[PDB]
């Protein structure tokens, strides 16, 4: 019951389940396309706490796997390296056939760790993750997605940690070096916290020793 | 020698907040650290905090988290840091120490007179 | 992180007197990243020496140190009046640490 | 038609799908799959763009509804069982 | 038409299914897949339940040799190419 | 060359092959349902020994996997955990997608050892094990399973206990306690089972030690 | 039509596929899978076998660039689609 | 865009992808047949070095699986079992479902070891390893394979040992006993080898103590 | 006090079986276990079997399997049992004794004369 | 399986003198699954300690014993002409077993 | 007792080749195994190296590989070697050495004269 | 691989006197894959012994021995003038090997 896009004699159409169209020729698969769209183009918030919010554990329901020919470029996107408070993984290792999408810019890590309790991680909203042209229901661990839909119609790595992942009251943090971080808030873009890590690395006024300094950013 | 001046003494009651400052002169705002540090008579020196304008980040000792913010104001060359939830025990002279970051090295080049924050009731 | 104990922590000395003064660190510190303050009664600290070697600006001649490892030694070699002042080491690679401080004394 | 009706809606499309031609054929000579990919860009030409987005959104749910009836972890036959249907409904 | 002849046969249904409906779609939101499964009786109306198990119990055989002869270990295609069948058998 | 079922003017009939058939009208891929029954509407006993003797292990012979859409409610189901004589697991484990049955009412776990020298664990009258919706030939490894065929158309665990499972020299028992066992018989069904372990357990007349008291079942 | 032209050609078939007919349609009494192969042979009819190695070697390309595209490690559908263009083509 | 063939009123032809041809009736599905040839009909050398210099490793790309349902009986067939020079193994192994060709009259195992850089070994002139009736654009260890093309349409073990197996400098052995070995020639066929091998064996004119002794055929 | 009253000897050959049996009397039938033991002089007692009426069960001890057969007649509240493959090791008094089951307890409170099984040839 | 060892196996006292006897298991049997009973010559033997305490109905108070773990006790304060008998352990909770009987004779 | 005939004594550059040879007689040529083998004076034997005409197969002295090449003539019944890559070190009795292969035994029971091979410069 | 030495590697004893001579090897040798030779001045030499153990045709009874594992030992009863020769120890089962021979010297 699921319905596909056809073009009108001016514009875009819905295409009838039922309904039998005249207009509607089909004169071979190859006119059946399966395309990847990113939530971003919706409006939907890129920011860390903003899209781990959006993805959660629950048990019993099994993962489910779709098939892309094409897609949306991801301005950006996320990959998990989740354990749980103990070290033992929250997500499943990704399955054979389970690469990430073909390309992005701004491709973030979320490393860390939080309770994670449920055998998968869920899309909130009921977005697919996108990897490949393979998307799922459910995060797989160590390979990075975009978060989107399914149409059926006619760079570099930022690698933020994580502390408490899982639950509502979480930690994020922007690595400049092994002893230096920086808090992150909303209010800032993968630009701002980039030309802020050059700025810092190359001015060299960060933790040299072996002890943690962390950052927070000014609050104007 | 580039300068850093502060405010006389003040008494707050307990459980209030007291907003100190120095003002830089003499030399860059932007380019230097400003750090916060305490010093009550007999306990020797801990550092509290810091702002960094040219960077605009500011980071902080661990006991002093939440309770105390740094920030600054580059438009008057100001440091700023607010203390908050004082108690008696936090009486102590409160120091702005601008540190040698224009130079390469990250100790105390320059210090202020000492702010004497007094809590009682 | 850092954690120092200078020994003496105090030091009681005729002014004339040869007097040494090191601290120990529960870690290494580059010897860069290490520094050495005198404070006078009623004042903040003044930087005497910069990488636990190099006098700093105005520092007499008979101040003197050096360091490796968590051993970070201070000495003067005559203590004058002015000099029984309390010292202090101070770490500022990272999040900055400092020891109690040691007070010289007049014998 | 296919009206968009979402607070925000982005008009552009940066595309990218794959082909091959060429030498590539043998597997020890091409290039690595990320290299196979074509692209280019897209405008929102009379509305099409918008209506795509909003037709992926209300497709979503009937995609999920039909998954959790399945069995198949793969299901990759979903407009194949299209294209049979669009012939049945004919020409049963 | 098919004639059911065994010892014995259960007239009486009760039969399962699945559908899914609603915030189900979103998984982590809707129930585990065995809460998914509708069901109900159904009566041997004309004989057809006897029938049926005739049928299912015939063709088994059929359905074992043809698995014997393929290379897929699951092959849930078999419906697909019957409806292809149906097709080309009148209009190739 | 797989029959289907389609539905006369009357009753049901076989749907041929190669015929075409001009009130055969198929409008949609919706009309064909892939449907499970089970072989105890057919007469198949369900004793344990009954059921266990129709299964048999073979070498060479690869195992298949078929889809169902529906199918019949089983009211007696079986799995098997049975380990050879010296502990090396007769059946191997399910694999991923391999569930049991949707719902039964009475399934038993048959638990136990036995010689099973072969791969797999046969069918000998070729019925499919129903496992969730994916029926096989074969048996799978701690999976439920309902015995029964592929129509192609337009509660409680018993776990009993069994010795000598692959072989025709066996024994079954049915267990109340760690200590206490009823040796199993075919004229005793389920219900008088269950009313028996009931009775038993209740009056609490069974060994309430570290020993082992085996009841058998009076010949009246 | 087809025609062959590389340095040598086999003109002779041994040719293998499989059937299964019987009580072998139960798989614990029937042989193992490689024993439920036919075999015979055929000869160059009229230039069949030339031709059809010819066809089999410029396909080998098509077949690749086709797979290179893919998603499925699997692709075992390449003939039910060529079905259903086979219709379409001319029902559409 | 894959063409297939199809038979003329006479001899055989081009079927084509885009054109709709009158006489091409296609009453079934069970029309379209899927056919495995072996290369050695067009001429290909089935001599070791032969065949091992056809083959070699590559990282990046991913494997590729087809299907058949018929093919060609093949005359020589190859397995590997080649480890890397550390003994780590060079091919990954088969993956369920994958075994070798149906048929087959000489089928050499080529085991030994040699550097393998890459991630598979695939074929150099892109032709596939026929496996079972599952080909494969990669050579899986320990299955046997036929060397081959699909054309879409309407014994005795030898094991030769191997030295270097993965690059250009290599060497090749035909072992008679675990002391005795010949050295490998194209110009000797698996029966001139084979005979070889018995007069040897039978003779006794070989090593018979523990150490190694290698045979070189006298150059006419 | 619940009684059991016993057949009295029988002299049997070997290879063959004994039926002896136990008439309860004075109380439930249903409620206890009456369970077979045996003791030939000089040997001790050993348990050989039970059966409990209530439950329609029996058991036996393990060197007594298959030879010894119990069962009941709840018609006649009496307690049966075969003993067969009968040799002249196995001549002892063949007694039931009932157990306290019906108190929580599960020894033998009330017992038999005893019956005589004398095997010989 | 709750094997039992009588020790003595046999006693010797002259009536009215003390005596006690007591049993071995292989196994701890809970003392609320065993019991001690009294044999007379050409009788069923008569059950005289419920749960390795409990006197029995009709059993004299010169009749005692108690248990834990692997060890079982039975005394008689005073042993009297009628109690010369075989005495027994009984384990009872699950297929039951008995010693071999201790006899105490007359001296 | 079959005979092996070899040519005289000859004087090779450093970098040359020596083709030597033993002429069997008075037996089979297929049957045996013809081996090289060399003795320089003081040096003892070791073995360079063998053909088996029967089989077609020759074997070599792990030191000998490559520099030496052992054929036969079939149609001559005669043993050849040839020794390249010629150095002063090489200068030695050459001989070939018949076996007891037709006997079922492997060692050497037919010797001929020696060629002496001598390299110098 | 079969590695011989010969020892002694040399025997000094007059005409008529007693000798042995024994070989080790690296690994053990079937004595079926062993055998004896005596080398004669500017001669081939004359295979001795067969299997370690069987003279060859034409070898006087003098000459005798035998072998197991890693141990081979010739003898000859009375050392003749026409003996004072160099022995040689050959494997001969595989790619062939010799010690490096020993020579009987006149005293
Ligand atoms: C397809 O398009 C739809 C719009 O036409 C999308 O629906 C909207 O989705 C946004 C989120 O992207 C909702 O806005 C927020 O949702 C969060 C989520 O809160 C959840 O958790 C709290 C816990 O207290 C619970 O109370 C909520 O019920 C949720 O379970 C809220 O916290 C925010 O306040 C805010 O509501 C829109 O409300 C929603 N609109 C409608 C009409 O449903 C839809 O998500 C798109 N499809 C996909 C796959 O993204
Ligand atoms: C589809 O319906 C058919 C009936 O129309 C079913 O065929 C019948 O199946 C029953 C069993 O369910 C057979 O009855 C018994 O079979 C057992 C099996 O014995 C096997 O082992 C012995 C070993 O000594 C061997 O000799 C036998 O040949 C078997 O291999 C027998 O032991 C019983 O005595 C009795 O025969 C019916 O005989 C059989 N009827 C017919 C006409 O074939 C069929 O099983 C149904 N399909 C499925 C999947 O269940
Ligand atoms: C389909 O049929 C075609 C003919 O119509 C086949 O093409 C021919 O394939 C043969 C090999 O089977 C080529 O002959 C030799 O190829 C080797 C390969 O060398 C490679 O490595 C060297 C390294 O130095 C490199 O320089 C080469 O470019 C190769 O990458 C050469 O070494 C030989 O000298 C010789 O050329 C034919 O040349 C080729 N003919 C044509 C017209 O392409 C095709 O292989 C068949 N399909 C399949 C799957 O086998
Ligand atoms: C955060 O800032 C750091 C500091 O600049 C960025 O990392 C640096 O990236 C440059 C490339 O733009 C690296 O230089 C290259 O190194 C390779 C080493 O193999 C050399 O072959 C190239 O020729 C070139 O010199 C530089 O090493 C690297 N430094 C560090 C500490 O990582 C980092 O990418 C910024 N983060 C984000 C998310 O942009
Ligand atoms: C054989 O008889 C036993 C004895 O009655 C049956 O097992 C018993 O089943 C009841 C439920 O009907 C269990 O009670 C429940 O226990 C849970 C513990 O988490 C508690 O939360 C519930 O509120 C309730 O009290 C009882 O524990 C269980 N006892 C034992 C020993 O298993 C058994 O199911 C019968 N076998 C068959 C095949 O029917
Ligand atoms: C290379 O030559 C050897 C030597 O003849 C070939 O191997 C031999 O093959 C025969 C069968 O033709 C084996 O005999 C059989 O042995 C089994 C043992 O279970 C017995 O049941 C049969 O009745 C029969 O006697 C023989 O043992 C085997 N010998 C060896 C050393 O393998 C070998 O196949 C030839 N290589 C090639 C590639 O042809
Ligand atoms: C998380 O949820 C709990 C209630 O379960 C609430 O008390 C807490 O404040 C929440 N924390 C955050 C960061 O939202
Ligand atoms: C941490 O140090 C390791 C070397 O021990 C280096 O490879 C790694 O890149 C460093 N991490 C960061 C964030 O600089
Ligand atoms: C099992 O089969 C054997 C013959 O192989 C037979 O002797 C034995 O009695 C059979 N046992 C049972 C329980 O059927
Ligand atoms: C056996 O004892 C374990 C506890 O050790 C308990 O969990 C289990 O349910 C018992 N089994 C039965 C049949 O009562
Ligand atoms: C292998 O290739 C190298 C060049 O990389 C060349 O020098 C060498 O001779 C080649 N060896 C063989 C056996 O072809
Ligand atoms: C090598 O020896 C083993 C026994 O240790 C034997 O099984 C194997 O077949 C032998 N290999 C050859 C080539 O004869």
């Amino acid at each position: 019951s699921i319905p596909l896009g056809v073009i009108h004699n001016s514009t875009l159409q819905v295409s009838d389940v039922d309904k039998l169209v005249c207009r509607d020729k089909l004169s071979s698969t190859n006119q059946l396309r399966s395309v990847g769209l990113n939530l971003e183009g919706n409006g939907v918030a890129t920011d860390v706490p903003s899209v781990t919010k959006r993805w959660g554990f629950r048990s019993g329901v099994p993962p489910k796997v779709v098939n892309y020919e094409a897609g949306e470029w991801a301005e950006n996107c996320y990959n998990l390296e989740i354990k749980k408070p103990d070290g033992s993984e929250c997500l499943p290792a990704a399955p054979d056939g389970i690469r990430g999408f073909p390309r992005c810019r701004y491709v973030h890590k979320v490393s860390g760790t939080g309770p994670c309790a449920g055998d998968f991680a869920f899309h909130k909203e009921g977005a697919f993750f996108l990897y490949d042209r393979l998307a799922s229901t459910v995060i797989y661990r160590g390979t990075t997605f975009a978060e989107g839909v399914v149409a059926f119609l006619i760079s570099t790595t930022i690698r933020y940690q994580a502390t408490g992942f899982g639950t509502n009251e979480t930690e994020y943090l922007f690595e400049v070096d092994n002893l230096t971080y920086v808090q992150l808030e909303s209010r800032f873009t993968p630009q701002f916290l980039l030309q802020l890590n050059e700025t810092i690395y190359a001015s060299g006024k960060r933790s040299n020793t072996t002890g943690k300094l962390i950052w927070k950013v000014n609050p104007e | 020698q580039v300068q850093l001046v502060q405010s006389g003494a003040e008494v707050k009651k307990p459980g209030s907040s007291v907003k100190v400052s120095c003002k830089a002169s003499g030399g860059t705002f932007i380019d230097y650290t400003y750090n916060w540090v305490r010093q009550a008579p007999g306990q020797g020196l801990v550092w509290m905090g810091r702002v960094v304008p040219g960077l605009g980040l500011s980071s902080y000792a661990q006991q002093f988290e939440d309770r105390v913010t740094i920030t600054a104001a580059k438009s008057t060359s100001t440091v700023y840091m607010e203390l908050r939830g004082l108690t008696s025990e936090d009486t102590a002279m409160y120091y702005c120490a601008r540190d040698t970051a224009s130079f390469g090295w990250l100790p105390f080049a320059f210090w202020g007179q000492g702010t004497l924050v007094t809590v009682s009731s | 992180q850092t954690v120092m104990t200078q020994s003496p922590g105090t030091l009681s000395l005729s002014p004339g007197e040869r007097a040494t003064l090191s601290c120990g660190v529960s870690q290494s510190i580059s010897s860069t990243y290490f520094a050495w303050y005198q404070q006078k009664v009623g004042q903040a600290p003044r930087l005497l020496i910069y990488g636990a070697s190099n006098r700093a600006s105005g520092i007499p001649d008979r101040f003197s140190g050096s360091a490796s490892g968590t051993d970070f030694t201070l000495t003067i070699s005559r203590v004058e009046p002015e000099d029984f002042a309390v010292y202090y080491c101070q770490q500022y690679g990272s999040s900055p640490t400092f020891g109690q401080g040691t007070r010289l004394e007049i014998k | 038609v296919i009206v968009n009706a979402q607070p925000k809606c982005n008009p552009n499309l940066h595309y990218w799908t794959t082909q091959a031609i060429g030498l590539a054929w043998i597997p020890y000579f091409g290039p690595a799959a990320e290299g196979i990919y074509t692209e280019g860009l897209m405008h929102n030409q009379d509305g099409l763009i918008c209506g795509l987005r909003q037709l992926a959104n209300e497709t979503t749910q009937a995609l999920q509804l039909f998954l959790r009836a399945t069995t198949e972890l793969r299901t990759f036959s979903i407009l194949n069982r299209k294209a049979i249907d669009f012939l049945l409904q004919r020409w049963g």
